[PDB]
């Protein structure tokens, strides 16, 4: 959920 | 380096 | 000689009807083609050669001829997507193929080469590359029991076209091309050559970037220890991959993030977010970032590891897109951590840095700061020390930070700001 990808 | 050249 | 031909005198060469002549010829346009400066490429593709290379290229009797419309195809397949794109016209895929087999290795290996070029063009050669069924011979040419018995330069080429094959998106390479390749993939990734080290490294990095099946697809393959040794390498060239592996794989679900930690990935961070490379800084925090927005043990082992002071560090001074990737990396913890933990975190020393970047010229990481500190003020509250905290961003200018801020262009910012301004001074 809170993860960004590249 | 995508693409390389050969010398 | 065959040096400093005139492409006239090449094209008459290659237009007689003598094959050794015509041999001479193609060396002649290789030469020209591996000149350092200005290699005459689109003089050599209007002159209609490439065709004539194509059709060399299948001259099993005369393997020089071979070797050099290989190399002259390679070279020009090196330049523009126009040029690679006039070199997969004149039908040399499917020619370099069939010469991936040749019993020279010096053949084999300027086909290999030269596919890995038409491949790293883009994702629409790469998928056309692997259609025609280069992937099988690739792979049968890697089918040892130890690779140091191949030439290093064969092997490192072998590696690079590999990883081309692996490269690029929309669309990622076929998933059934991805099972195909991987295993060969990790046994490069075990092999004791720097080389092919890092350009597996990057391979595994092109193909844990997407989707977190494609994660899962590689992290099956248990690369995740292998790839904490390499993050911990002294040659930078490995170290970059692998730690755009590791982020990309801890972008993923908890448990891949957790297959990571238990690696011992963690215990190398200390340095990456001290690398003097200002990239590798970058991307360890942006790492950071996303372990931290994990569960409230990942965070817990992030504490253990002694690495909230490193968060703190580079939030205090680095390049300002790692500080962003810091900030980022703040708001996870306090969004994700107990109150213990975001305690923990003011006790090293966040909310000075935390205020001192407010004063950026960027809405986001003011946007992302304030969401920060309304977390830690969240915190306060469960515990009752809200007028610490206030206190603490006051006497650092903190609180006339927040008040310029209520002035600030966009709107989700001057409504935090004041919310905070309204609810906490």
């Amino acid at each position: 959920s809170r993860k960004r990808k590249f | 380096a995508r693409k390389r050249v050969r010398k | 000689g065959t040096v400093n031909w005139s492409v006239e005198d090449i094209v008459k060469g290659i237009n007689s009807n003598n094959l050794e002549s015509q041999l001479q010829a193609t060396q002649a346009a290789r030469k020209l083609l591996s000149r350092e400066k200005q290699p005459p490429i689109d003089n050599i593709i209007r002159a209609g050669l490439i065709p004539k290379f194509v059709s060399f290229l299948g001259k099993t009797d005369c393997s020089p001829i071979q070797f050099e419309s290989a190399w002259a195809l390679t070279n020009i397949a090196s330049g523009t997507s126009e040029q690679t794109k006039a070199v997969v016209d004149g039908g040399a895929i499917p020619a370099f193929i069939s010469l991936l087999a040749s019993p020279h290795a010096h053949i084999s290996e300027q086909a290999v080469w030269a596919l890995g070029n038409i491949a790293g063009d883009g994702s629409a050669f790469r998928d056309l590359v692997i259609k025609h069924g280069a992937i099988d011979p690739l792979l049968a040419l890697l089918a040892v029991p130890d690779l140091s018995t191949l030439a290093c330069g064969y092997l490192r080429n072998l590696t690079w076209t590999l990883s081309n094959l692996c490269r690029n998106k929309n669309p990622a390479p076929p998933l059934d091309a991805v099972e195909q390749i991987l295993p060969t993939l990790v046994r490069l990734l075990h092999h004791n050559d720097p080389e092919v080290l890092a350009d597996s490294c990057w391979a595994i990095s092109y193909l844990t970037d997407g989707p977190n099946e494609r994660i899962e697809m590689v992290v099956k393959k248990g690369v995740v220890p292998q790839l904490v040794k390499l993050l911990g390498a002294t040659e930078l060239p490995i170290v970059t991959p692998a730690l755009r592996a590791i982020g990309n794989i801890v972008t993923g679900t908890d448990e891949q993030t957790q297959k990571v930690i238990d690696a011992g990935a963690l215990a190398v961070f200390p340095s990456l977010l001290t690398n003097p490379k200002t990239n590798i800084q970058k991307e360890a925090t942006w790492t950071m970032s996303n372990i931290t927005a994990g569960r409230q043990d990942q965070i817990q082992q992030v504490v253990n590891h002694g690495l909230v002071p490193f968060l703190v560090g580079v939030l205090s001074k680095a390049d300002f897109k790692t500080q962003k990737e810091a900030a980022w990396a703040i708001t996870n913890y306090t969004s994700g951590g107990t109150v213990e933990q975001i305690v923990y975190l003011v006790h090293c020393g966040i909310i000075e840095p935390l205020m001192n970047l407010l004063s950026a010229k960027d809405t986001k990481i003011i946007q992302v700061i304030l969401d920060a500190i309304s977390n830690i003020f969240q915190a306060a509250e469960k515990l009752g020390e809200t007028e610490k905290l206030s206190i603490m961003i006051e006497e650092c200018g903190g609180l006339d930070k927040i008040e310029a801020l209520q002035r600030h262009e966009n709107e989700s910012v001057y409504k935090a700001s004041l919310n905070l301004i309204e609810k906490y001074f």
